[PDB]
């Protein structure tokens, strides 16, 4: 129902940030990360699967660690290789669903800035 | 019918167990008179007169489905669950029975016991158990590499909590069907 | 990324009229698009089930056929809720890519 997240803020480049989002109203299954540029359109990027299969777009390929905790229902993302393109609004959404790649239950997310 | 109400954990819809009933005295009077059963629809003939009818063999299946899906199981009628999981053949001469088990199957902290089949390439045969965890619900790309998009695990989680409403609440269900080509008996 | 364009790129106030959403194929998309409705300060939500096989769980007011290069959909009438930012997403292959998007 409501996914809750913390750790979205302006940071100097290189800093390690862990993003925590909370699964709500369902048994832990799938989580996806989508980013929207401030005053600009969103862009889908990093996803994880209940099967344990992992898909990362070229924007985060080999650069993002995506995970969830079955015990605490807390989604684990560790920031790595901070880049100008990725930084912006960050949203935790269901990883996949529907007949084809459908995400419906969302949360507030954590907008992220990078600068001096 | 002892196993019919004595299984603590009922079979899930995709993995529906099949049980054989034969060589015994039928008590359909127990079925419609017990008064604890929630649902009782027997399409083949009026349920009360069935006690007289005699058949060569009987087949029965026990599985738990949501209240919303209980209407789906019928001869000539189906639904998403019926199309890919369990469905009824065009001629069924038995009965469909449902009993709600709110306390028994809605435990606190989530229920990992029950899962439901969601995807199949085409309609399954009636009385067919595609229990096999076949994947490959994709087409263009082999499912072996990843569940990237269309590719998915066709089994999905039916987690349960006490707050679940009647449609959400798991309803235990059984189905009965007979054929003669050894099961009956008058008394009094 | 994917190369497609969504129309109407620019939207004037729509009063008592059907609203049409469109996008053009880059991967030979067939029945592979999910429509979206978003309110600022709130989480964006799907405007439809994406109708990969059939449209479902959606008011019939938003209905369209997506196949070939044609991915068009219509809205039955203007509403305060219907006054909402709309977008499109690449569906057939990784990575899914959003279409330009329009707001009212």
């Amino acid at each position: 129902v409501q996914l809750v997240e913390s750790g979205g803020g302006l940071i100097q480049p290189g800093g390690s940030l862990r993003l925590s989002c909370a699964v709500s109203g369902f048994t832990v299954s799938r989580m996806s990360w989508v980013r929207q540029a401030p005053g600009k359109g969103l862009e889908c990027v990093s996803v994880i699967y209940t099967g344990g299969n992992t898909d990362y777009a070229d924007s985060v390929k080999g650069r993002f660690t995506i995970s969830r905790d079955n015990s605490k229902n807390t989604l684990y993302l560790q920031m790595n290789s901070l880049r100008a393109e990725d930084t912006a609004l960050y949203y935790c959404v269901r990883g996949s669903g529907g007949i084809h790649d459908a995400f419906d239950i969302w949360g507030q997310g954590t907008m992220v800035t990078v600068s001096s | 019918f002892g196993e019919v109400f004595n299984a603590t954990r009922f079979a899930s819809v995709y993995a529906w167990n099949r049980k054989r009933i034969s060589n015994c005295v039928a008590d359909y009077s127990v079925l419609y008179n017990s008064a604890s059963f929630s649902t009782f629809k027997c399409y083949g003939v009026s349920p009360t007169k069935l006690n007289d009818l005699c058949f060569t063999n009987v087949y029965a299946d026990s599985f738990v489905i949501r209240g919303d899906e209980v209407r789906q199981i019928a001869p000539g009628q189906t639904g998403k669950i019926a199309d890919y999981n369990y469905k009824l053949p065009d001629d069924f001469t038995g009965c469909v029975i449902a009993w709600n088990s709110n306390n028994l199957d809605s435990k606190v902290g989530g229920n990992y016991n029950y899962l439901y089949r969601l995807f199949r390439k085409s309609n399954l045969k009636p009385f067919e158990r595609d229990i096999s965890t076949e994947i490959y619900q994709a087409g263009s790309t082999p499912c072996n590499g990843v569940e990237g998009f269309n590719c998915y695990f066709p089994l999905q989680s039916y987690g349960f909590q006490p707050t679940n409403g009647v449609g959400y609440q798991p309803y235990r269900v059984v189905v009965l069907s007979f054929e003669l080509l050894t099961v009956c008996g008058p008394k009094k | 990324d994917i190369q497609m364009t969504q129309s109407p790129s620019s939207v004037s106030a729509s009063v008592g009229d059907r609203v049409t959403i469109t996008c053009r194929a880059s991967q030979g998309i067939s029945t592979w698009l999910a429509w979206y409705q978003q309110k600022p300060g709130k989480a964006p939500k799907v405007l439809i089930n994406a109708a990969s096989g059939l449209q479902s769980g959606v008011p019939s007011r938003f209905s369209g056929s997506g196949s070939g290069t044609d991915f068009t959909l219509t809205i039955s009438s203007l509403q305060p809720e219907d006054f909402a930012t709309y977008y499109c997403q690449q569906a057939h292959s990784f990575p899914p890519t959003f279409g330009p998007g329009t707001k009212l």
